[PDB]
């Protein structure tokens, strides 16, 4: 029904930089998404609720924002270990999708 | 009770209402009177016919290991009297018992039939077995009475039996397990066992259903019932 | 008036069957539910389950066990508990409480009119 | 499987005596349970119908009712055939368990 | 915390079946909770199936996968399965199923769950 | 009718009104229902009570010969359910038979009691005699129902059975030979069987006998009810 | 034309009794035409007794005069009755019964019968 | 309760006299009156309905008239063979009474 | 099955009497109205009224003659329609319907259940 | 003294035939009446019940109702055991007057 994208894979980063990423639906979702991320080897786990709250145990630096057919999400500085791939999704319609995955490099 | 005409005197026939007790319910309360049963036979009445009336009920019924619970589905013909609105409930708690018999002797009839135990499907309107009737009568009184109350059926029925819901999710079962979802268009309510019949849903369904309504297309709708919302 | 006359008590020596004669006079043979009910001695009544003499369906509780079921010659005044796998781990004395066949079952559980019993040991 | 508890535990008693018998059911019933009263070395005899009517041929003497979990016998002027061994039939359903519980004695 | 769990599942022939499942220790399956996600394929590529499951509605999320899938689930244990069948050997991986408590009407069941290792032969 | 419950399993055990039928009557109409028999035993209902009801009726009858024709006066107690207005009607035709019988099956009810048989004095809802009911909705339904309805009866009867006349005059006997005179405050007025229920009658016992009364007192009134009278 | 009759009758002892009576020849007599006159004295003097009789009450003009008087009547067939009793000598006379067809509620009773001839000794 | 005079039996008349009677009353009767008149030898007959109306078969002479306490009755001529005792009676109470008698002669 | 057995036919000779004898088999003796039917061959059915021999009431039409009462032994299985003043003025063959007691007379005139009668001359 | 008139008068008949009969009371009654059939020889047998339902064991073929003065039987299909004399007893009340009426023949 409705397609997303998501900024690239290939970002680069460095310790402390503020960070956002985006995505874009075919569809005018209104507040209807969330957005997680994953690391290898391990289980992924939700980051923001709706268009902009955050599940528990998120980091305070991250909240959502958007609307519609344009998402992104901020994320106050970085840290290495806060590395993952990212993803966000529209609920307003089956089958739900996500946005590609991201990554920033330590660089 | 031979008294002195008990004994093949004929006798004529037809299902009451219970409500005549100012019996009402807010659906678990209606369970709470019977529950199920045990494996003891299942007993059925014959009946010339018996009375339509507002409030009726149609169910299945689950069990969590996918049995599920089903009460029995007889080949009786299972058309039923005209009821106001009947309220289709389901889903489980399960069914230790094998049916889903009554315990105030409430007869669960439909077309002129009527039994100790609730069937799967059509509705059960619950009541006792009138017995009484001059021979005669039949001429006279049933053309009135629900045999031929069809002939004088007027038409507001049609504003009438066809303001039904079938949408009530039974969650659990027994006083001290259950919960009653209300389902609209794929939306689900806190259950209020404070109100009472589906006008007061409809207006849900007319207004919450207007707005504060699932816009959201993630999932079903879960109206959180505050006592505040349920107020206002 | 019902007499549902029964057979005498007998020691065991486990593996026995033993059916109980359960004879009732003054009674049309088939017109009541039949019992059906065992007690240790020491001990409060057990429901064994009971029978529809009609047509002779177990209902059913001791299926459990599997221990009983019933003879029923229609032709004569008297059923038979038959058991089987008896043993004297666990003595009873057998009786047979009489139902209300052929009415609405709103019961009602059987009134214990026959009484006397059989032990078993 | 719902256990027929009945108290009180046996009593001593006296003619003229009234008193009360109960039976708490396992899980509310709301339904038909049926009482028996027996003479020692005897078979027990129905004493009230299930329903809390008395059975026939049992004296006025004999009461009681109930509801939910709680069922309630009388007795009023206690006679010497009333020191007997009271019931508690589980009447409505399968197993159809029987309660035990006071019978009464002088000394 | 409840676990969520994965069995299934193993080497599959392509053209097979396989009844890919998960439960939930420690959880008490209700409606309560609505319902739970559906195993997202972690090969990648990227993202594949969730399900629609509602305790009373299984539906699906793509139906034209239906080909090979079908969904089902038992409350009397905390668990669901899934009727793979016609397995295409695309479609192996380690299977994330997922259940995160719903936010009443936002359902959005992240909250995965044990791997499994699917494959093909 | 034996079915398998006819055989003393019991039953309870009140009236029902007749007018179920869309029954009305013009007074002779309902004594057309009746008449009178025959030298055949008399029968008698005993009931836990029966229902209130609108229209009920009062008799005594006469013979011209100063017997007269008087309906059996029976030792039971002669209080009677709550009837919104009755009837009284009196004086001859005769009694050719000894009693005054229903010929429809019409119990003649009062204070739990009926019978097949019109007896004299007071008042004789008619009906038939209902059979059902749980054992134990003793407790319950009752309480609503007329054995203890007079708890739940509400203050309306107060111009509810207070509503009453005994006035009729019944002159004559039989559909060929019958009239029925109504007395008011010693006034009379010609038998309108086109018209029914005392009501109307009060009309006339606020309007005629307002004016058009009988100022002359030369005797009672006989009104000339003329149709373009009972018009307007 | 109806005839109004008179019976009586006769000589009577003073202090007695003696039922007066009329009847109405090829007469219906019925509750429509209201009721009958009673004897009027013709010895004079001048007007005595009328009777207020209704078919459904017998009423007295004169209620004193009771302890001598009292009214009933026979429809089987048409006839009147006048229960004398404690006879007044001062009474006699041949008394005239009077029966004229009201004028609805003018009932006037005029329409007189025949004699009779009551003495007294 | 209401007491009546009528004019004295000792009237005389000739023929063809217009005469007339009267009453009175102690009451206002309005027009609940009858007369009549009888000859000796003879029974009673009905004249005057009501305080003017005639029954059937009187002569055409006659009429009654006035209201209340109050009664005439108007008989145009005389005729020997007319002559009769005449009387008048008040229908308002009871007893009902008569006006005395009267008759007039041939003189 | 209700068999009134009943008495053989008789010529008169007038002023005899004669009971009829109507004795059921296959009924509780006093359970059902006892007729009393008869008719003159060549001729309908008169009824002759009935008895309820559960009090042995005679009710009542024949008594216009006065011929009949009936003779109601209790602890036999028959009745006797007791005839006085017979006379060979009127034959009639005498029957014995059964009515309905014990119940609401709604009747449902009594059934010619017997039958066979009792010729007189 | 009701008279239970009856008519047709006897007729001749066939298998096959369908037939009515009728009763004609002397004043109306509204209430139920009996009928009754015989074989020649015999005595009657109660073919319907006063109420105008048939008596038990009665075939199917017979038939009818009433009320007020007119009561009408009726037979669909002779059968030769039809040819009995048909009756109209009294039913409701004293004296209990029994008609007579059509039988069937055939020559």
């Amino acid at each position: 029904d409705i397609v997303m994208t998501q900024s690239p894979l290939s970002l680069s980063t460095s310790v402390g930089d503020r960070v956002s990423l985006t995505c874009k639906a075919s569809q005018n979702v209104g507040t209807a998404v969330a957005w997680y991320q994953q690391k290898p080897g391990q289980s992924p786990k939700l980051l923001i609720y709706s268009a902009s709250n955050r599940y528990t145990g998120v980091p305070d630096r991250f909240t959502g924002s958007g609307s519609g057919t344009d998402f992104t999400l901020t994320i106050s500085n970085m840290q290495s270990e806060d590395l993952a791939d990212y993803f966000c999704q529209q609920y307003s319609s089956y089958p739900l999708t996500f946005g590609a995955g991201t990554k920033l490099e330590l660089r | 009770c031979r008294d002195k005409l008990s004994s093949t005197n004929q006798l004529r026939s037809v299902g009451l209402n219970l409500e005549g007790n100012g019996v009402a319910t807010d659906v678990p309360s209606a369970t709470k009177r019977w529950g199920f049963r045990s494996g003891v036979p299942p007993k059925v009445v014959n009946y010339e016919a018996g009375e339509w009336a507002e409030n009726c009920y149609n169910l299945e019924i689950k069990k969590p290991d996918g049995s599920e619970c089903l009460p029995a589905a007889p080949d009786g013909i299972r058309g039923f009297p005209r009821c106001r609105y009947v309220h289709k409930v389901s889903g489980t708690g399960p069914c230790a018992g094998d049916f889903a018999f009554h315990k105030e002797g409430a007869f669960f009839l439909y077309d002129r039939l009527a039994s100790t135990v609730i069937y799967r499907g059509t509705t059960f309107a619950e009541g006792v077995v009138a017995f009484l009737i001059l021979p005669q009568a039949k001429k006279d009184f049933f053309s009135s009475h629900p045999l031929r109350e069809p002939v004088n059926a007027t038409e507001d029925p049609s504003s009438g039996y066809y303001s039904t819901t079938i949408r009530y999710q039974a969650t659990g079962f027994g006083t001290n397990e259950t919960e009653y979802l209300f389902e609209v268009d794929n939306l689900t309510y806190v259950q209020l066992e404070s109100r009472f019949t589906p006008q007061f849903l409809l207006q849900l369904n007319e207004t919450i259903y207007t707005s504060g309504k699932r816009s959201n297309t993630t999932g079903k709708l879960i109206w959180k019932v505050n006592p505040e919302i349920d107020t206002t | 008036q019902v007499q549902l006359v029964q057979s005498g008590a007998e020691l065991k020596p486990p593996g026995a069957s033993v059916k109980v004669s359960c004879k009732p006079s003054g009674y049309t043979f088939t017109d009541y539910y039949i019992h059906w009910v065992r007690q240790a001695p020491g001990q409060g009544l057990e429901w064994m389950g009971w029978i529809n003499p009609k047509s002779g369906e177990t209902h059913y509780a001791q299926k459990f066990r599997g221990w009983v079921t019933l003879t029923r010659d229609t032709s004569i005044s008297t059923t038979y508990m038959d058991l089987t796998r008896l043993k004297s781990d666990d003595t009873a004395v057998y009786f047979c409480a009489r139902g209300d066949l052929e009415t609405t079952i709103f019961f009602y559980n059987a009134v214990d009119v026959w009484g006397q019993g059989t032990l078993v040991t | 499987d719902i256990q027929m508890t009945q108290s009180p535990s046996s009593l001593s008693a006296s003619v003229g005596d009234r008193v009360t018998i109960t039976c708490r059911a396992t899980e509310s019933i709301g339904i038909y349970l049926n009482w028996y009263q027996r003479k020692p070395g005897k078979a027990p005899n129905l004493l009230i119908f299930a329903t809390s009517s008395l059975q026939s041929g049992v004296p006025s003497r004999f009461s009681g009712s109930g509801s939910g979990t709680e069922f309630t016998l009388t007795i009023s002027s206690l006679q010497p055939e009333d020191f007997a061994t009271y019931f508690c039939q589980q009447g409505f359903s399968s197993p159809f368990s029987f309660g035990q519980g006071t019978r009464l004695e002088i000394k | 915390d409840v676990k969520l769990l994965e069995s299934g599942g193993g080497l599959v022939q392509p053209g097979g079946s396989l009844k890919l499942s998960c439960a939930a220790s420690g959880f008490s399956l209700s409606t309560s909770g609505v319902g739970v996600g559906w195993f997202r394929q972690p090969s990648g590529k990227g993202l594949e199936w969730l399900a629609l499951i509602w305790w009373d509605d299984d539906k699906y999320y793509n139906p034209s996968l239906k080909s090979q899938l079908s969904i089902s689930k038992d409350f009397s244990r905390n668990q669901v399965f899934l009727k793979i069948s016609n397995v295409d050997i695309a479609d192996t991986a380690t299977y994330y199923c997922a259940r995160r408590d719903p936010f009443g009407y936002d359902n959005a069941m992240g909250y995965w769950g044990q791997g499994t290792s699917v494959t093909v032969s």
